[PDB]
């Protein structure tokens, strides 16, 4: 390919217009059998409180037709060339993705470039062909025998897949919001939940969230934990470092163009324009990205103004309401922002097989119905703990269902244990919201559809969730906002309307991409991810190698990315 | 069921539309169905379960 | 090209490098709509593969 | 926005308010210009935490009107391009020994613009000093420095020495109270000198004005953040020594980064509005 | 005078038990001014309750 | 995740799921030999215990935990049969088969 | 009108000098408003001043959206809403109180202590904020 | 075989977990034999207190310490496996020369 | 220089890399290709130029 | 930045960025450390390294 770089890199290959114009002149196919493919309502909607408006979309009995990419994905690699396929015209250019969106009283085509190399259908990039390419990228890294990090990953077949997953993890993961200071208060107690649940369930606590493992591997590294259980957490960070060390590397070369590093044009896991589905703090750089929320963008910085840890009545009444949004800091370093992409977007779907799905919580009615008790209202701490039944009457029912076996040591009374979670009440974050994102393509790829802007949605104040609490179920807010993290099963146990949609259309029970997105989120065609990703995630194993191959599907198809990949004889 | 089979099989006599009216001077019957490309001879195959 | 492309058929036997073998010698003489149907159309498979 | 302070007597607090209301109107606008005002805070006279807190209010209070009066390059720079156009239109008329010593500086002389950021002004007016000032020497055939690595001198040319003594006193007053420059009394133009030099001298005068204003402004603001960072670090390290709710709440107020004064401007209203709650935190007398 | 207003906050809004009092727990007495000066969002109940709740969490700490 | 073909299955034929037409382990019509409840989909099913189909609602009733003398005296009786809520879903009914 | 009339064109020309150096997606969307931005002056009659100012609200306010690139009033025949661009709501509720306070007594203004300039904001926005604010002042006076 | 110590070596030096105090120790000792002779009870008390909890061995960062840990701390109050590690590293350096 | 080192990092100016680093990036067989731009750098193995 | 005159050069640290961690990298670094000096080539030649 190095000799072919004089041809493959040429601009004429990358302009949609010669292809898109003739594709529009051909028009929709006239043959009635193909007319079933034509339907697809890509309607944009405002993201103003839509996270609580989601069930109303599921109240309707109407079926959602599958997207043309979702139909093309089904075929075996040998059937893709056969006359029985009706999607042959859908992709006239591997870098792009043509389709016939059905605008009202219209049938205009909607071209949109593919970005990462894994957007291609399995008839182009079948899994077994692709993991072997991941062995080649690992081969160029001089690391063909992977390090024996698998022993902790075997726990992920248990700890994150388990129906029995503790509900306290959702409470701590919400209250921390990734802040270091919450761990600085809870560090004397949070380790007790881990040694206790590992003593019982024989599985590490807090596997679900990158924000907790990243700091427990550092701030709690001193003591608090037995060396092996902490060794699993630092081993997990070592796995995420193994992902970033296989992701691309300027070990070929570094440098930069315009401003962005060359070790970012070659992979979406590096450049800031891609965002993880979950977020705790904004990336330090936001140039080239606009965080629209309502019909008008929330992009300007005047809206943000967090002053965390201070009593703010108007701010406490501002939750549930959308604007003004705010964040404490652009805490994410490009490295921590890179591993943040590695976690929720790569490792977790690879290990859960695209099963677990996150959900929000209504912190107002939750904490008021939970805390506010007289034992919390009046807790002097100079410098009824007698009968255990009386302190159980004081902590209330929910604390007895949440704290006792899950956390406290026999030396520690339930009052002393709940005071520790009570210290975290001061970290009051905002209620769950969905932040729509629009990032125009980088100039290396912008020439394909210059007017195009990549469309995204991110679950701000969200949290990774496997099995939703059956005690906190009243305040659960399911959000199947994305292909990754979309579980019809557990979601049916929450709001009844999703269970109505499942009982009416059972076949959408699948954990892959077959479960429809809401039309508020049904912009998967503009999403950085495409059907082969999560659909392969439904069938991927758990060795470790699947986490590598998902990053290998993440390689960008930018012409500069084609150059650097060509330089290594990849 | 029978409507669904027509898509999975790809078979449909109406799908040809029998080249009604708009055919360019060529036979309207088109010798029933007729393949446009024919580098080789007539096809012949059957099967016994 | 597609990396999945068959080699034992398409590349060993001579054929049009277009990926869809066709000949005006096979298409009916003095024809257009059914002739372009022989080439750029996909619902009617070409000869060879 | 009413001021708040702990151990200060009412006459000292009113003295600080009058120190602010006329601050830009007062001669020599700097906290170092009046060291005795720093003694008015009552350092050593008051408790240590009360001194660091009241001093931190003095730094934020000195910063309150840096956000107000602001740099005012508008009317000053509006005539700067006009005088630069006068240096150009006069400059084409006069033959030199060769255009190769001038054509590059003459091209930069008319290609001057103004970038949207104020920080790029250092790249703007200074390039005109690289150009038109040499043209005045080319009118007189003065020997400009030829040595490589030697920065080209930038100074007034062919002005009377007493006129330099007055104009430097005007620029020294711009270095002090930049907000009230006041027009010069002695006109730079002279019938004896050629106007080709005098128009460059007025261009140097406006260039010394925008340079002294923007540079003394950047020096004041950078020193403000440099001192607010010290007051915030020393106050957090001192409040940490004794745990208390009224002190920890003030530490939560101080968790925010010193960087950028916009968040500090929100910090002032965030602090003064809640001043009553933590009055017990600071012992006095 | 103000006693009717503080009683309006402690009861109609905060829903504090009678055993609690502004003379009992100091942080409520320090917050009586901020609760009084505000007038908006009295229709909400969880706001001021969560405010005093998290503020009591700040009231006692080792770190 | 072996009895069906989730990667191949999509959509539905008629109101019934398409996967039920692929395997007898998923369709409502088949029952496990031991059943403690009833399938959610009675559509194609007609249960009988003696003679006539048990379709009418009078055939089915149940009431746990409040004591029912007529039920205790009719425990020997073949009809009416007693049954609780159809809590099982087609997925739980599938594991009920497995 | 004297001191008010003097500095309005000064701030308006200041917005122009700030705008020459920044490329846009096309000059044609902006060059017409930039042409209105400079040619306008001040008729001596007091009643014409509102016509002198309202065209600037049609101009630089759209340019402030062009500084951030945002959707505007694309629909034909819709009168353009006019409001301060890219500012926090507390500054708006305060500045409107200052505008209604100028309505209560135009003879004594006394500018509000808050400052429209924001370091987080682009200076192109802040100059439009001072320009629209002076336009709200002269509109409230007339 | 020497790689069994190298697994613990890669575990101990690459880790973010690695304690801060050692950097003050190497600056303080400067490798003098008398310093280990008078602080041997403290450095041995640190190695035994920390190996049990940190798992990874301490003071691997510098040649100046480990070279004389084999000569002084080996006399007692250490597990045989740890002296096997330090003697392993010295045998590796001798294997390189 | 032990104390003044951060002052060198305060400048935002980038520092171009030496040819010794730029030459290494090429893969073994890729190094002999005409696309190499450092072929004249290594007239001698022992002695860089 | 005078590392270009330094004994160690560009390849070594780049080789250590991905060097094997079994044990072999410590050996191969010394194997790359052998001098190019003619006397080094003389003593090395007799052992047929």
């Amino acid at each position: 390919f190095v000799d072919a770089l004089k041809t493959l890199c040429h601009p004429v290959l990358h302009e949609p217009a010669p292809c898109l114009q003739t594709f529009t002149e051909r028009g929709p196919p006239s043959e009635p059998a193909m007319q079933r493919l034509l339907e697809c309502r890509f309607q944009q909607e405002p993201m103003g409180g839509a996270a609580r408006r989601i069930p109303h979309f599921y109240r309707v009995r109407r079926e959602v037709p599958r997207t043309v990419n979702e139909m093309k994905q089904d075929f075996v690699v040998t059937d893709f060339y056969k006359v029985g396929n009706i999607t042959l015209y859908t992709e006239l250019h591997p870098f792009f993705d043509f389709t016939h969106c059905q605008e009202n009283s219209e049938t205009v085509a909607l071209c949109t470039p593919r970005i990462v190399i894994g957007n291609l259908p399995d008839g182009l990039a079948p899994g077994p062909f692709h993991e072997l390419r991941t062995w080649e990228i690992m081969e160029h890294m001089r690391l063909r025998p992977p390090p024996d990090y698998e022993e902790t990953l075997r726990l992920f077949k248990t700890t994150v897949t388990s129906p029995n997953y503790p509900e306290l993890c959702y409470l701590v993961d919400v209250l921390v919001h990734g802040n270091v200071d919450a761990f600085l208060l809870i560090r004397t107690f949070v380790a007790r939940c881990i040694v206790n649940m590992f003593h019982t369930r024989q599985l590490l606590v807090f596997a679900h969230s990158y924000a907790l493992v990243t700091l427990i591997a550092e701030h709690l590294a001193d003591g608090a934990l037995p060396p092996q259980l902490l060794f699993h957490y630092r081993n997990l960070v070592a796995v995420l470092r193994l992902v970033t060390r296989i992701s691309a590397l300027p070990g070929l070369n570094n440098g930069q163009l315009a401003e962005e590093p060359l070790s970012a044009y070659v992979n979406a896991l590096h450049d800031h324009r891609l965002w993880p589905p979950f977020v705790t703090h904004l990336p330090r750089n936001m140039e080239g990205v606009q965080v629209v929320a309502d019909r008008q963008p929330l992009n300007p910085a005047n809206i943000e103004a967090r002053h965390h840890g201070v009593s703010d009545v108007p701010r406490l009444g501002a939750m549930d309401a959308d604007e003004p949004l705010f964040v404490d800091d652009y805490r994410a370093t490009d490295d921590e922002w890179t591993l943040q992409k590695v976690f929720y977007l790569c490792l977790m779907p690879a290990m859960t097989n695209n099963r677990a799905c996150g959900l929000g919580l209504n912190l107002k009615t939750l904490l008021v119905d939970l805390f506010y008790r007289p034992a919390f209202l009046l807790m002097p701490a100079a410098t009824p703990e007698d009968s255990i039944a009386a302190q159980r009457q004081a902590v209330g029912e929910m604390l007895t269902e949440l704290v006792e076996d899950v956390a406290t040591d026999a030396h520690t009374p339930l009052l002393q244990a709940c005071r520790e979670l009570f210290l975290a009440v001061q970290f009051v974050g905002e209620h769950v919201k969905v932040l729509e994102v629009r990032a125009p393509l980088d100039h290396a790829q912008r020439q394909g559809l210059p007017d195009f802007i990549s469309r995204q949605h991110v679950l701000y104040n969200g949290c990774c969730v496997v099995t939703a609490p059956k005690t906190l179920i009243e305040y659960s807010l399911p959000v199947p906002f994305h292909r990754f993290y979309s579980n019809p099963t557990i979601c049916a146990a929450l709001s009844d309307d999703i269970k109505r949609y499942v009982t009416e259309f059972p076949h959408y029970h699948r954990h892959d991409g077959g479960f429809p997105l809401p039309t508020a989120f049904a912009h998967e065609y503009h999403n950085w991810l495409r059907s082969p990703f999560s659909r392969y995630s439904a069938t991927c194993p758990n060795v470790l190698h699947s986490v590598m191959t998902l990053a290998a599907m993440l390689y960008k198809i930018s012409p500069v990315s084609l150059v650097l990949q060509t330089k290594a004889h990849i | 069921v029978d409507r669904w089979i027509r898509h999975a099989a790809g078979v449909e006599r109406p799908q040809l539309l029998d080249t009604e009216t708009i055919s360019m001077l060529t036979f309207g019957s088109m010798s029933e169905r007729n393949a446009a490309a024919t580098v080789h001879g007539q096809k012949a195959a059957c099967e016994l379960i | 090209l597609t990396p999945v492309t068959m080699d034992v058929n398409y590349f060993k036997i001579p054929n049009n490098p277009r990926g869809r073998a066709s000949c005006m010698l096979a298409v009916d003489p003095y024809d257009t709509e059914a002739a372009t149907k022989a080439i750029y159309d996909h619902r009617e498979a070409d000869a060879q593969t | 926005m009413s001021l708040q302070f702990i151990g200060l007597q009412r006459r000292d607090v009113v003295a600080l308010v009058n120190f602010l209301r006329h601050l830009t109107q007062k001669p020599d606008v700097d906290l170092e210009a009046h060291p005795k005002i720093l003694k008015k805070c009552g350092e050593k006279r008051l408790h240590r935490r009360t001194v660091l807190f009241n001093e931190l209010m003095l730094w934020l209070g000195y910063y309150r009107e840096l956000r107000f009066h602001n740099p005012d390059l508008s009317s000053v720079l509006e005539e700067f391009e006009v005088r630069c156009v006068a240096v150009a239109r006069r400059g084409y008329t006069y033959p030199f020994g060769d255009r190769g010593k001038a054509r590059d500086h003459l091209a930069v002389l008319d290609r001057t613009e103004f970038d949207t950021d104020v920080r790029h002004d250092a790249e703007i007016v200074e390039r005109a000093l690289v150009s038109a000032v040499i043209l005045a020497k080319m009118s007189v055939r003065e020997t400009l420095v030829t040595a490589i690595g030697q920065t080209e001198p930038i100074a007034f040319v062919h002005l009377k020495d007493t006129e330099v003594q007055r104009i430097e006193e005007n620029l020294e007053g711009v270095r002090r109270n930049m907000f009230c420059v006041k027009p010069l009394d002695l006109n730079l133009d002279r019938h004896a000198n050629t106007a080709l030099v005098n128009a460059v001298n007025k261009l140097v005068y406006t260039g010394r004005l925008i340079m002294n204003v923007r540079r003394s402004w950047e020096e004041l603001e950078r020193k403000c953040l440099a001192r607010i960072q010290e007051r915030c670090k020393l106050l957090v390290k001192e409040l940490r020594m004794c745990l208390s709710f009224d002190s920890n709440y003030c530490r939560n107020i101080l968790k925010h980064a010193v960087e950028n004064g916009d968040s500090a401007d929100t910090l002032l209203e965030l602090l003064i509005e809640d001043f009553d709650i933590y009055v017990d935190s600071f012992p006095q007398s | 005078k103000r006693d009717e207003k503080h009683r309006h906050v402690v009861n109609v809004v905060l829903e504090l038990p009678t055993e609690i009092s502004e003379a009992t727990h100091p942080v409520l007495a320090t917050m009586l001014s901020k609760y009084t000066r505000m007038s908006s969002l009295f229709n909400d109940k969880c706001a001021f309750k969560l405010d005093l709740l998290r503020m009591v969490a700040v009231s006692r700490t080792r770190r």
